[PDB]
């Protein structure tokens, strides 16, 4: 050390040996840490706050449990980013990115330790992940072609998907809820129309999807309480005090009777907008603001009913679903379409009541009850049910599969083995050790089941270099079946994801060699 | 951190945000250095940064070394005024020596090859070398379309630099237009245009309302009526001036009544709602339209033109974004950067 | 203005429109009315505006401010002039008459002179000049010893 | 469970779970957490056994199908008109509290307010929020009672009449003061006669009013709070005492439903539309004196009932 | 115009000593008299609160009074004492007791002669004067009985000149005086009648401040006028600085004052809480507004929730762009006005000062007219009423020539006053026996 | 920037300030120029502090909101009638009054400060009008080229050209803070020797 002084007070810095001792120590830790989460038999981890009021909750995504945790090393901020961004980007893979990230790291530590610089394994990993990601491409089956076939492949997916997740004690019950929710999107991939609805009591298994829809809301009082064969108008202006008049006008009079007459003005302007409402001859009423306990009244009277207080959510919603517009001003009746459901209704699901769509026009939207024992339970269906939606979503988008199970990772692991056995040089080293870090993936879905992973994972080898390109494990049984026949299948997008995120944060981390910190700020709270 | 093979530092911020990066500038501009001659090098490194924008880090070590070779002179007896002009007198040797052995390569749209040798140097030293045959693609293309060859200048203003975090680094293009971080006001609107002719509005979509103190006085029901009549009757007469010129969508910069969101729905006409500023002004030379702050001055000589308006959507989040793309020439432009992580 | 709150109302549109027109005629003639009497430099105890600057500049008339309520006074003295307390055109009797008026510089400084050619006047001043404030304030009590012998 | 703060994580799951209960059945919140906690503790012999966890659920699952047929063969099917059978299901599960004592009065009153509610020939559900449960002290709980009316819990403004008989009730929904508009208006005066008109005119509005009001026959009033202007004002208030109407003051906003519920009632919002068709009848209308508790009002012998 | 400020009393000597402290380190002056400022926009109105003799020396325009030399050498002798004029200090020998009989009969007849004389003097050497300032405590003798009686022959004195005040409030759960009661019943009653308006302050607030939101466990006396002082500046600030809208404080009685009666304002100050937060809370336009509108800024003891404000008035200091304050203040008189006026809609005064006050970032100032202050005023007549019926300690008060029915005449009129706050509400107009009969 | 490649402007060349939306679409050089100097505040805004608009009918209301543009308009049109291609003002300018200026090729700028307005009617020989009723021929400013360039990452106007200038400008060139701050100090103990020597050599 210098023996002059460069920095502030509370600043450090730390180099070579210690800063990528720093940096992989992070990477590591967090690596372990959710391998315990990982495959159709990991388990779940107990979140619980200090700060945020002694909140609880439990879950197995990969995502959520690294957004709570207060990690601090620089290095570990890394990785916490990219499962972040892999959540908002495909929806799964969350925890096989962090894996496969960490994994990549603890076979680069090794290789410094025998003395080759940085860059020589970066330009070694460069030519392994070109080689990897193109056998994937050749490993690709695209259907879509077939209605039939293409329904078998969606189940197929969500029934992957949720197979590690709590709703695998109903797979089956909930696989038919997934897919036939986004085949109602006609493929638009506007996720919010579903509206998921969870609400506490009764058995995990009566959680079902409404063939029409469902409104948390309240009709007016004295008004009809179920309307047949209703005609909706979806509307989006003010009623409570709608004499919002933007200028900055004022009354001055100079007696009493002339306040009472243009009091009695107001109600005029409110009664004649809302004649002008019933020429469209609708009888169902539907607005997103408030309305006022006089034109109230005047629905009770013509026999109206008239929903008040669903927000922009519940208005573009109901939109999809009936095909209205939302419509404003009211002043010419023939341009304006309005809705047509069969039936309304009001419902009790548990304690509370719902109002009731059915038999709707187009029903592009729907809305899922979920029940349940506990608020845990009740999350964790929820959030779990997130990542079937997505990665159906993206299927539909682009409909090419691709087997997993660890089919998938040990045929990209041997097209890098095949390249590094022609390619001289120390480069040869790095690139075997890319595939030392995909054949761990495979490794760790055995070892969390309790079967010999070294064994499993031999046989796997041997098998996908003799040409057996659909050999892969079997959880039920702990021994080697095909995919093709037992129908364990994953998405082109999502491993595509996987493997080319995880191969750069290794890279990005790998050349960083000092470490400075700033001087803190101190906690001075209001 | 010198040369292609060089490495990189990790910044780390008063609050604990994380900073990747090999500029030479930056990494001494986020250090925090408490020794007055330390700062001097600080501002060393901006300076040269200001006024070329490369060459921030071998500066510091042509200077650094300076240094070092004076301590032994120094030592030996030789005051530091004789060194000083010393060090001076080389400096003008080594200077008129520089440009002895130069080379004027060229600048011309034609060929582009040369420009594009010198832009695959300067990135060959950073993460982005993994692909900078593309980027360097980019780079000089963006320039070539704002240069000013007569004045011999080019503006950074007319060149926006947007990325958005996911997706692949490779996907990083270059659009001849504008993108913004707006959609269209009512959720009902189409989502793309294919002979868009833009208006441009700095008004809001509001009954008028002049700036001094005023107030308006109601002294009967006939009052009230009037009143009540000349605040439809404005929502109207704005609309209706808009689609005689032939206009086909509209730009504005505050915000839309309730009223007058839907009428520009009844009358098919799409529209954008609260843009920004630096935007507006880009637009208007992107589309080669101009500006209006009325209604009432609007004419068909003054709007633009573009080949396509759409909407893009990216994956699961509710994020959207509006591109405004194959207008004609075109001084702006704007580079969209994806990648997988905000360090990236 | 009007010492009592006083606010300016329009009704119309020309009102809305005349008003500023109307405000920079009257000051015009105001300014004018006081260079016909010949007058050539303008002093006044408070803050001026910028309007009547703009129109003192264009009639060619010297304007400084000076805010003591004792400097003015000795002012008045010396170039025997008299005050006046509103903006009315000044008597010929009124105004005072000086032989010399000079913006100048000394030693880092810039004055304001107001010289007379006259031995007498009615005031004089002594300017000192020294190397250090220690020593012109020792001075200065010397002069005023001297003085009151 | 709830009342307690339990700290465990673990044992924060059992305070929602017998919340779970509380909600699907009203009844064995307790019972179903010692089930709980006997099933885990019997986990603990197989994991030291060398079971694996994934063993053990799934076999509890195969247990929990067998017991539903048990105790579907065990039961026995109940038709609603049997009264007999509801008496003694409702007070089983209610001799076990404090109450255990009175339950030889409070179980046929339970069992009344249930047929009541609901018509046993379609009742798939029953909402309990059209039952309302009202807490007075003073007695013991020996002196509770079914009320078939309605019970208001605030006094009447009015000062001498405290009890109606054949009464028509009236619902409103507007403001008796001032008139009042929502522009920012002003009256200015600049002559002296006009305060005199200001005054006489304001008197003339007001009882223009209640006018309007008695001349429909109505002798109880109910009016609705509001809480930007003034409801009730002290001439208005004068006015209705000559003409011997009842008046109630601040009814809630939240409990106007359960009010038109109960007398058949129709709320108006505009004096216009005050007629003869939109009034409610009830034989008695009175406020009656508890010992020293307070003061609470009844309403009983309601011509058109509803199902509350 | 010409302004002159008078002290009386413990609390307000010490509070002005200060204010003219917080004075001078702005307009450039110095504890000897010379005017050391660069710029001449602080020299334009510089002679409003200062009188300027013959070498360029400035004399505030301050009367300081008080009944023992104690509390008049501490301000002599303590800093700022020698810019001060010779002949302004008047004291007496013996002091006060706060028996407020002895200060409003005995002593302070004896010494107003020789007061009236100063004032005249101080009087004399302004063109025009437009009107006073006093500064008193309503808990001492000598600021409730000697005040009172100054403020009586003053308005004999002087027709209609202003008479603007600055009297703090008494916090009985700071009780201190056994008889506090006494000494602020009687005072109030004189005031309603004989001044424009009045600013109230209380120690509690002033003690939560400092104490509970910035620091400081043990604040003593010394803080609390640094606090008020922060007060007194703004409400007068606007009066030393130009304007583009000459506002002078007779139109401040007219455009905050709608009914002379009901004329009691309690004031505030936003930028200053804890010194960690004076940094890391982000200063910007609507959270400061926001410090206008809320439970902790208020200096008196009465819930504005349940109150009606009547007229509000907001003062600007800094040098901002002219859009983003009105932008939030359009957003905050529209946020929470269901809170808002029953009768008297957009309140809103706004003024802006291109120089603030010196020290910090950014600066404003509020004033409120509360409904809500009638909550206090019920408080010590409630007390006071108590006491009477028992005529405890009451020979100190009848025994020194007063009658008693001057305690009744006094309490009537609180009660009256309290009557006129509680009708302009219309709400706390909304029964144990068992007489319900026929009519 | 190196310590030789200070120059000396004859003329007045200062920073570029604060510009609202539209400033990019107007031309940035001009040969022979008339520079119309101001010192009043051209943006669309309230009359007097002290006004108040009291109305009854909406036909009147229509015709107050149009007074304000027709004050406005008026204004600039007086401007733009002068022949003047540059104008700057000390006072803010108005979004509008940028884009007006933009669809008639000629430049804007305000808030110039103080100083800098006075070399600039000092070398360029107008004179400062807070008025737009009497723009003569004599109070306009001419130059013989104007341009904007880019310095060292900042843009700077200059006003080139001047026969009859009494003023210059310095552009220092340096590498940091207290190197120019240093150099400028050198440069103020030339000036006042030279000052000296002048009255007396
Ligand atoms: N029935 C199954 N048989 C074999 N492998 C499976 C099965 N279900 C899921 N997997 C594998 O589990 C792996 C991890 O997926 P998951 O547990 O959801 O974590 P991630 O968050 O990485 O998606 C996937 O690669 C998938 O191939
Ligand atoms: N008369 C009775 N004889 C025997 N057991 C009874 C009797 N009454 C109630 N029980 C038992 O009490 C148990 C639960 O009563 P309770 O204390 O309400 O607990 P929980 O809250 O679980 O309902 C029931 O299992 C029931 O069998
Ligand atoms: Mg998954
Ligand atoms: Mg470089
Ligand atoms: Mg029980």
């Amino acid at each position: 050390l210098a023996p002059v002084n460069i920095f502030k007070a509370g600043a450090d810095e730390e180099r070579a040996e210690t800063a990528r001792l720093t940096s992989f120590i992070g990477a590591i830790a967090i690596g372990d840490l959710v391998k315990s989460t990982l495959g159709p038999k990991g388990m779940d981890k107990i979140l619980l706050s200090s700060g945020r009021d002694a909140s609880l909750m439990v879950t197995n995504d990969g995502a959520t449990i690294l957004k709570n945790i207060g990690v601090d090393n620089p290095a570990a901020k890394v990785l916490v980013d990219m499962s972040r961004v892999q959540d908002d980007e495909v929806g799964d893979g969350t925890t096989s990115v962090t894996v496969l990230a960490a994994e990549l790291l603890r076979e680069a530590e090794s290789l410094i330790a025998k003395k080759i610089h940085p860059q020589t394994i970066i330009a070694g990993w460069r030519e392994a992940t070109k080689a990897a990601r193109e056998a994937l491409l050749s490993s690709a089956v695209d259907h879509g072609s077939d209605e039939v076939k293409f329904r078998q492949d969606l189940m197929n997916i969500a029934g992957t998907t949720l197979s590690s997740k709590l709703l695998t004690h109903h797979k089956d019950h909930f696989t038919k809820l997934a897919v036939e929710a986004v085949l109602r999107l006609k493929g638009s991939g506007n996720l919010e129309a579903i509206h998921i609805i969870k609400k506490l009591g009764g058995s995990l298994a009566d959680s079902y999807l409404d063939e029409g829809f469902l409104l948390d809301k309240k009709i007016g009082v004295n008004q009809p309480k179920r309307i047949e064969n209703a005609k909706i108008l979806i509307a989006n202006t003010g009623m409570d005090t709608d004499k919002i008049k933007i200028f900055g006008s004022r009354v001055r009079v100079d007696s009493t009777a002339k306040v009472a007459e243009i009091e009695h003005a107001e109600k005029e302007k409110m009664k004649e907008k809302v004649e002008r409402i019933l020429k469209h001859g609708i009888n169902c009423f539907i607005n997103r603001q408030l309305i006022y306990n006089y034109p109230e009244q005047l629905f009770g009277a013509a026999g109206v009913m008239a929903i008040e207080h669903a927000d922009f959510a519940g208005v573009e919603r109901l939109a999809l679903v009936t095909g209205g517009e939302i419509a404003s001003t009211f002043d010419h009746p023939e341009l304006v379409k309005l809705g047509s459901c069969k039936l309304i209704e009001e419902v009790m699901i548990g304690e509370d009541k719902l109002i009731h769509f059915s038999g709707v026009a187009l029903g592009e939207a729907c809305t899922i009850v979920l029940r349940g024992a506990t608020q845990q339970i009740l999350d964790e269906a929820e959030r779990s049910l997130h990542d079937a939606l997505c990665v159906l979503a993206q299927t539909v988008k682009d409909s090419r599969t691709v087997y997993g199970g660890g089919c998938s990772e040990m045929l990209m692991a041997h097209a890098v083995t095949q390249l590094a056995n022609r390619t001289p040089g120390k480069e040869a080293v790095a690139m075997e050790s890319y595939a030392k870090a995909l054949r761990m993936l495979p490794t760790i879905i055995a070892d969390n089941a309790g079967y010999d992973s070294a064994d499993l994972v031999a046989q796997l080898r041997a098998a996908h270099s003799e040409g057996n390109t659909t050999a892969g494990l079997d959880m039920r049984e702990g021994t080697i079946g095909d995919m093709a026949i037992l129908g364990i299948t994953e998405s082109f997008q999502v491993k595509r994801q996987v493997l080319l995120s995880a191969a750069e944060a290794a890279e990005v981390i790998l050349r960083v060699d000092n470490i400075i910190k700033a001087a803190p700020r101190k906690r001075v709270p209001d | 951190s010198l040369g292609p093979n060089g490495l990189d530092k990790m910044m780390v911020d008063k609050d604990g945000d994380v900073t990747v990066t090999n500029d030479g500038a930056t990494i001494l501009s986020m250090m925090d250095v408490d020794h007055q001659i330390a700062k001097l090098m600080v501002e060393l490194s901006k300076s040269q940064d200001d006024e070329i924008g490369d060459g921030t880090t071998g500066v510091v070590v042509l200077a650094g070394a300076l240094l070092e070779e004076a301590e032994q002179l120094l030592d030996r007896g030789i005051h530091p005024i004789r060194i000083a002009d010393g060090y001076e007198q080389a400096a003008r040797v080594a200077i008129e020596h520089l440009d002895k052995i130069s080379d004027s390569v060229l600048v011309d749209i034609k060929d582009t090859e040369p420009l594009i040798q010198t832009a695959k140097t300067t990135l060959g030293s950073k993460v982005v070398n993994s692909c900078h045959r593309q980027m360097a693609e980019i780079a000089v293309n963006a320039v070539l379309t704002v240069a000013d060859m007569e004045r011999r200048d080019v503006d950074f203003e007319l060149i926006k630099v947007e990325g958005k975090v996911g997706g692949r680094l490779e996907d990083t293009k270059l659009i001849k237009g504008v993108i913004v971080d707006k959609d269209f006001s009512h959720p009902q609107m189409p989502k793309k245009v294919e002979d868009a002719k833009i208006a441009i509005l700095t008004c809001p979509f509001e009954p008028p309302k002049p700036k001094t103190k005023h107030k308006l006085d109601v002294t009967s029901v006939e009052d009230y009526k009037a009143l009540q009549k000349y605040e439809k009757e404005k929502f109207e007469e704005m609309i209706q001036q808009i689609k005689e010129t032939g206009a086909n969508l509209a730009i504005c910069q505050w915000g839309f009544d309730d009223e007058a969101n839907h009428l520009l729905l009844q009358n098919n006409l799409p529209a954008v709602r609260w843009v920004g500023g630096p935007e507006i002004e880009l637009i208007a030379i992107a589309t080669g339209g101009r500006i209006v702050p009325r209604f009432s001055e609007l004419t068909a000589e003054k709007l633009g033109f573009a080949g396509l308006v759409q909407e893009i959507s990216f994956g699961t989040t509710k994020d959207k974004m509006l591109v405004i793309e194959q207008c004609k020439n075109s001084r702006a432009v704007t580079i969209f950067i994806r990648g997988g992580n905000k360090m990236i | 203005i009007t010492e009592t709150k006083g606010t300016v109302l329009i009704k119309t549109a020309e009102e809305l429109m005349n008003f500023s027109k109307g405000e920079e005629n009257l000051m015009d003639a105001q300014v004018k009315a006081i260079a016909d009497t010949g007058a050539n430099v303008v002093v006044t105890g408070g803050k001026v505006a910028d309007m009547a600057l703009h129109y003192a500049n264009k009639y060619n008339i010297m304007l400084v401010r000076l805010n003591s309520k004792w400097d003015l006074r000795r002012l008045c003295k010396t170039v025997g002039a008299t005050a006046l307390p509103r903006l009315t055109p000044p008597v010929l009797e009124e105004m005072g008459h000086c032989d010399s008026v000079y913006l100048s510089e000394v030693g880092d400084t810039q004055v304001v002179v107001f010289k007379h050619e006259k031995e007498d006047g009615a005031i004089s001043t002594i300017v000192l000049r020294g190397s250090t404030d220690n020593l012109m304030d020792d001075i200065e009590r010397a002069v005023d010893d001297g003085v009151n012998t | 469970l709830k009342q307690m703060q339990v700290l465990h994580p673990a044992a924060r799951m059992l305070v929602e779970l017998s919340k779970a209960q509380d909600i699907e059945a009203g009844d064995g919140t307790t019972s179903v957490v010692i089930i709980a906690g006997s099933l885990l503790d019997s986990c603990t012999k197989l994991l030291q056994k060398g079971i694996h966890p994934t063993i053990i659920s799934e076999s509890f699952q195969k247990a929990l199908e067998k017991g539903i047929e048990i105790l579907t063969d065990m039961s026995r099917p109940v038709e609603l008109s049997d009264r007999e059978t509801l008496l003694n299901s409702a007070t089983t599960s209610l001799n076990s509290k404090v109450v255990s004592q009175y339950s030889s009065l409070l179980s046929p009153m339970s069992v009344n307010a249930v047929m009541k509610v609901i018509d046993p020939a379609t009742a798939t559900s029953v909402d309990l929020r059209d039952i309302k449960i009202v807490k007075k002290l003073g007695g013991t709980i020996d002196d509770c009672e079914l009320v078939e009316g309605l019970v208001l819990t605030q006094k009447v403004s009015n000062s001498g009449i405290t009890r109606v008989e054949k009464a028509k009730i009236g619902l409103i929904q507007f403001c008796l003061s001032a008139p009042k508009t929502d522009m920012d208006n002003q009256i200015v005066v600049s002559d002296y006669a006009q305060m005199d008109r200001v005054l006489r005119e304001e008197r003339a509005y007001i009882l223009n009013l209640v006018k309007q009001i008695k001349k429909t026959g109505c002798n109880v009033l109910l009016i609705q709070k509001s809480i930007l202007r003034d409801a009730l004002s002290d001439l208005a208030l004068h006015f209705l005492n000559k003409m011997k109407i009842m008046v109630i003051k601040d009814i809630e906003r939240e409990d106007i439903e359960f009010i038109c519920k109960t007398i058949g009632t129709k709320p108006v919002a505009h004096i216009d539309q005050f007629t003869a068709d939109m009034l409610g009848s009830a034989e008695l209308a009175e406020e009656v004196n508890l010992n020293g508790s307070g003061k609470l009002l009844k309403i009983t012998g309601c011509a058109s009932p509803g199902k509350t | 115009r010409e302004i002159v400020h008078i002290q009386a009393g413990q609390c307000g000597n010490q509070i002005g000593a200060k204010f003219w402290e917080v004075i001078s380190d702005e307009h450039g002056i110095d504890p000897t008299g010379t005017y050391h400022g660069d710029s001449d926009l602080q020299l334009d109105r510089i002679s409003v609160y200062y009188n300027e003799a013959t070498g360029g020396k400035y004399v505030p325009r301050a009367i300081l009074v008080d009944l023992e030399p104690g509390t008049m050498d501490s301000v002599r002798s303590g800093p700022f004492g020698q810019i001060f004029r010779p002949d302004n200090f008047v004291f007496g020998q013996s002091g006060a007791g706060n028996n407020w009989a002895k200060g409003h009969y005995t002593e302070g007849a004896e010494l107003v002669d020789s007061v009236l004389d100063v004032v005249r003097k101080e009087a004399e050497s302004c063109d025009c004067l437009q009107g006073f300032q006093l500064t008193h405590s309503l808990g001492g003798g000598t600021g409730s009985g000697m005040g009172t009686l100054l403020i009586s022959k003053i308005r004999e004195e002087y027709p209609d000149r202003i008479m603007n005040t600055f009297s703090v409030v008494p916090s009985p759960k700071v009780s201190d005086t056994v008889v506090e009661p006494y000494n602020a019943t009687l005072s109030v009653h004189q005031l309603v009648e004989n001044t424009d308006e009045t600013y109230c302050i209380d120690n509690e607030a002033l003690y939560d401040i400092c104490f509970r939101t910035l620091k400081l466990t043990t604040p003593t006396y010394g803080d609390l006028n640094h606090l008020v002082s922060a007060t007194m500046s703004g409400v007068t600030t606007c009066l030393r600085f130009p304007g583009q809208l000459n506002a002078d404080l007779r139109k401040l009685a007219v455009n905050m004052v709608p009914f002379p009666r009901l004329h009691f304002f309690m004031p505030g100050f936003a930028p200053l809480t804890s010194r960690g937060s004076q940094q890391y809370r982000a200063l910007t336009v609507p959270e400061l507004t926001q410090q206008v509108f809320d439970a902790k800024n208020m200096m008196a003891a009465c819930d504005p929730r349940h109150g009606r404000y009547l007229t509000v008035a907001a003062v600007f200091r800094g040098r901002m762009s002219m859009k983003e304050v009105d932008e939030q203040m359009l957003n905050v008189q529209n946020k929470n006005s269901s809170y808002f006026v029953e009768w008297i809609p957009n309140n809103v005064k706004t003024a802006v000062c291109d120089i603030p006050p010196r020290g910090l970032k950014m600066a404003v100032t509020f004033i409120g007219n509360s409904t809500a202050i009638q909550e206090l005023f019920k408080r010590i007549s409630e007390q006071f009423t108590a006491m009477f019926r028992r005529k405890a300690f009451l020979h100190w008060y009848t025994g020194e020539g007063m009658d008693e029915m001057e305690f009744t005449e006094a309490e009537s009129n609180m009660n009256d006053l309290v009557s006129e706050y509680q009708q302009y509400q219309d709400a706390t107009a909304e029964f144990g026996e068992e007489a319900e009969e026929e009519a | 920037g190196a310590l030789e490649d200070s120059q000396l402007v004859a003329g007045v060349a200062f920073k570029k300030t604060f510009s609202y939306a539209g400033f990019e679409m107007q031309p940035k050089k001009y040969h022979n120029p008339k520079i119309a100097l101001l010192n009043v505040e051209l943006e669309l805004k309230a009359e007097k502090d002290n006004a108040e608009i009291r109305v009854h009918t909406v036909e009147d209301y229509q015709a107050i909101v149009d007074a304000e543009w027709n004050i406005l308009y008026d204004k600039l049109e007086k401007i733009h009638h002068s022949g003047a291609k540059v104008v700057l003002s000390k006072l803010p300018i108005g979004d509008v009054a940028t884009q007006y200026f933009a669809d008639r090729d000629m430049f804007c700028a305000g808030r110039v400060p103080e100083e800098d307005l006075k070399r600039t009617m000092m070398a360029c020989g107008g004179s400062i009008q807070t008025s737009v009723n009497a723009l003569s021929a004599d109070v306009l400013g001419r130059c013989q080229v104007f341009e904007e360039t880019q310095i060292g990452g900042e843009r700077y106007n200059f006003f080139t050209g001047c026969p009859k200038a009494k003023t210059c400008t310095f552009i220092l060139r340096g590498g940091a803070e207290q190197f120019m701050e240093e150099t400028e100090r050198s440069l103020h103990d030339a000036i006042m020797i030279v000052r000296r020597a002048i009255k007396n050599d």
